């Protein structure tokens, strides 16, 4: 499919920037999980992150590691998360979904294997979060032999080689993690790398508004989705209250 | 783009984050420049003898090995200040963190002998030294985290995950990713990604370069086989690696078999574990059926460790170097058989590899051999685990 590529063109359209949450699948667990995320698109979301409970998440900071721990705790599997998948793709035909992944469950069973099964549930991308650029070969064939977007991340301490590397290879979008942003998003386009989303610390309206007026296609909130679910685990109802209310503000902040 | 190659056949890599790639290209071209440094080349060489104690004795064990035709002798790595052959790394990574201005320290560890290691190390450096270790290691392990604050580290208990050595080694990559400007990550094994099996492997060479002098001055040839425990491979691959172009010299190691293989209850990934990618690198792990990274078990704390390094896979894949596995019990079998028949007390770990030797004695005793054992550590650290199975099975 086109997932983001039709999004890029509607939002450039309405001159909106994409605003992005990122969610554990199987958080708290599997039933509340897919309400939270029917909330999230409801109230705005223009494409999903979601990731799928690793044991050893070595990319990931405190609030992510604790939402692997509470889908455990719920028994959530590769397996259940990717059975979810399917379901939300069912629900949701155009909104893009991407995966956040560690590698070990991509090469588990097979990397092409792997990607044939997020090609057969609608997933359009996968971001390996252990896979370097200099890595990556085997994972972005097997992307785009099963039309995933292999996505990868534009680090601080990135460079020019870099820079090159990541336009070339990555489809989708560019995850960029905050030369100055100003440098990076324009080298970015110049080498006609993917549409850059700005994935640091996007937790309140004004970095969304932020992102776009630096010249980015959007805004990822890495965590701060995933810390109104800890913070109302005692509440499911409110939880959804409150993650509705955020992510509309979040939203409303990458409108024209 | 790097300057070694950082696989081993098809294993190894780079497995980590892109943030952490300037890292570890940073630690590469340091240590290439630092083995062409005469000047490094001696302050590491001066640390190793005039603090550490090398050259270590290698000792011909004549009781054990009576009324057979076996010939043994152990690589004393035991006698190596702090115990164990782990010194001999922590003061070339401390060397290299000092030549690329870094001030402090990040290690993990699990037993707490790495931890102590890179404590005692960044104190006679004068670096800053913090040990990220799961807190139910912390909990299992008083003494040496006891040791490390002595000897002024910090020690940071790790709840996240199993709260294990995975977990803290997980830690330890998320804050040198933070901090590597100033701060160098100290792995403990030779395993992780590029280079640090690399790295790890050429700091703990000279004890199969000494091993390989000391018996040539003692025999007149080479051993028929040398013979080290592996957890993630580092006294195995130090012992091994001046003898892989020596084709006539069998090189063994042996994991830990806890249990009983067939109890699934062990550490021996090189024939039991399916070949994964975790800890930065593509190596055999201990894992569920859906990739879920498993912890090992072993008797003994310092081969509890759920992977094994690349070399090792590779020089099994190739039929260079053969593995094999021990017991819980074999391994207690050796080291009461070491105290009393040589006055050694053998680390846990260590007593894997001489409970292999024994074996390879017993089973063929009228075979002519000459082994060498890598005795990687002295077992001071196990008297109160031996005591407690001892007089819980009535002995
Ligand atoms: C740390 C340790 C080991 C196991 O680690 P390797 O990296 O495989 O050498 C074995 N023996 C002793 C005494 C140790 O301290
Ligand atoms: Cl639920
Ligand atoms: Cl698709
Ligand atoms: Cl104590
Ligand atoms: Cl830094
Ligand atoms: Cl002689
Ligand atoms: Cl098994
Ligand atoms: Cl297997
Ligand atoms: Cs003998
Ligand atoms: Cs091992």
């Amino acid at each position: 499919m086109e997932r983001y590529e039709n999004l890029f063109a509607q939002l450039n359209d309405r001159r909106e920037g994409a605003f992005v949450p990122f969610v554990t699948l199987g958080d708290p667990g599997i039933e509340q999980s897919l309400k939270i995320i029917d909330t999230l698109i409801d109230a705005g979301a223009d494409a999903l992150e979601l990731g799928v409970p690793f044991s050893d998440p070595l990319a990931d900071g405190p609030t992510i590691q604790n939402a692997n721990l509470r889908a455990f705790a719920a028994g959530v599997t590769p397996a259940q998360c990717f059975e979810m998948l399917a379901l939300i793709r069912e629900k949701h035909p155009t909104i893009p979904i991407g995966l956040l992944m560690y590698a070990n469950l991509v090469f588990n069973n097979g990397i092409d294997a792997f990607y044939a099964r997020c090609e057969q549930v609608g997933v359009d991308s996968v971001l390996v979060a252990d896979v370097p650029v200099e890595e990556s070969a085997p994972f972005r064939q097997a992307a785009l032999r099963h039309n995933i977007a292999p996505i990868f991340i534009c680090p601080p301490n990135a460079d020019d080689d870099l820079l090159r590397q990541v336009a070339s290879y990555g489809r989708g979008y560019t995850y960029l993690l905050s030369l100055p942003l100003h440098h990076l998003i324009e080298k970015l386009k110049e080498y006609h790398a993917a549409p850059a989303l700005q994935g640091f610390g996007i937790s309140s309206p004004e970095q969304v508004s932020a992102a776009v007026r630096a010249g980015a296609a959007g805004a990822i909130s890495g965590s701060a989705i995933v810390k109104i679910i800890e913070k109302n685990l005692a509440s499911p109802k409110q939880m959804l209250a409150e993650l509705r209310s955020f992510v509309s503000a979040m939203k409303a902040a990458s409108r024209a | 783009t790097t300057l070694l190659n950082p696989y081993f056949g098809e294993f190894g890599g780079m497995y980590v984050p892109q943030i952490l790639m300037p890292a570890l290209n940073q630690l590469e071209e340091a240590f290439v420049s630092a083995q062409k440094d005469p000047e490094f080349q001696a302050q590491f060489a001066d640390l190793l003898k005039n603090y550490a104690g090398r050259p270590t004795a290698l000792t011909k064990c004549q009781n054990i090995t009576a009324g057979t035709r076996t010939t043994l002798y152990l690589k004393r790595e035991d006698l190596l200040h702090g115990g164990a052959h782990k010194t001999n790394q922590v003061l070339g990574q401390a060397l290299l963190a000092k030549r690329m201005g870094k001030s402090e320290i990040i290690a993990e560890t699990g037993a707490g002998a790495h931890g102590v290691a890179s404590a005692l190390a960044s104190a006679l450096l004068g670096l800053k030294c913090r040990i990220y270790m799961g807190a139910k290691d912390v909990e299992r392990q008083s003494p040496n985290v006891f040791r490390m604050r002595l000897m002024g580290a910090e020690v940071i208990p790790v709840h996240s995950g199993s709260a294990t050595l995975k977990d803290a080694c997980n830690e330890a990559l998320r804050d040198w990713s933070g901090s590597y400007e100033t701060a160098h990550y100290m792995l403990g094994t030779a395993a992780g990604p590029h280079p640090y099996p690399t790295i790890v492997r050429e700091f703990q060479r000279m004890i199969g370069e000494e091993t390989k002098a000391q018996i040539l001055d003692k025999e007149g040839r080479l051993p028929d086989a040398v013979i080290a425990c592996v957890g993630g491979g580092s006294n195995a691959i130090g012992m091994f690696a001046d003898f892989i172009n020596d084709t006539s010299v069998g090189l063994i190691g042996v994991e830990p078999g806890g249990h009983g293989i067939e109890t699934g209850e062990h550490g021996a990934l090189l024939k039991h574990g399916r070949v994964g990618i975790y800890f930065g690198m593509k190596a055999p792990m201990m894992q569920t059926a859906d990739g879920q990274i498993e912890e090992s078990y072993s008797i003994s704390a310092g081969l509890d460790f759920p992977s094994v390094g690349p070399q090792h896979a590779y020089l099994n894949s190739i039929g260079r170097a053969d593995y094999v596995s021990i017991t819980d019990d074999e391994a207690l079998e050796a080291f009461k058989t070491l105290c009393r028949h040589e006055g050694i007390i053998p680390a846990l770990e260590s007593s894997h590899a001489l409970a292999h030797a024994l074996k390879m004695m017993r089973e063929q005793p009228e075979k002519e051999q000459l082994l060498v054992v890598n005795l990687s550590g002295r077992g001071d650290k196990d008297i109160f685990t031996v005591h407690d199975i001892l007089k819980a099975r009535g002995e």
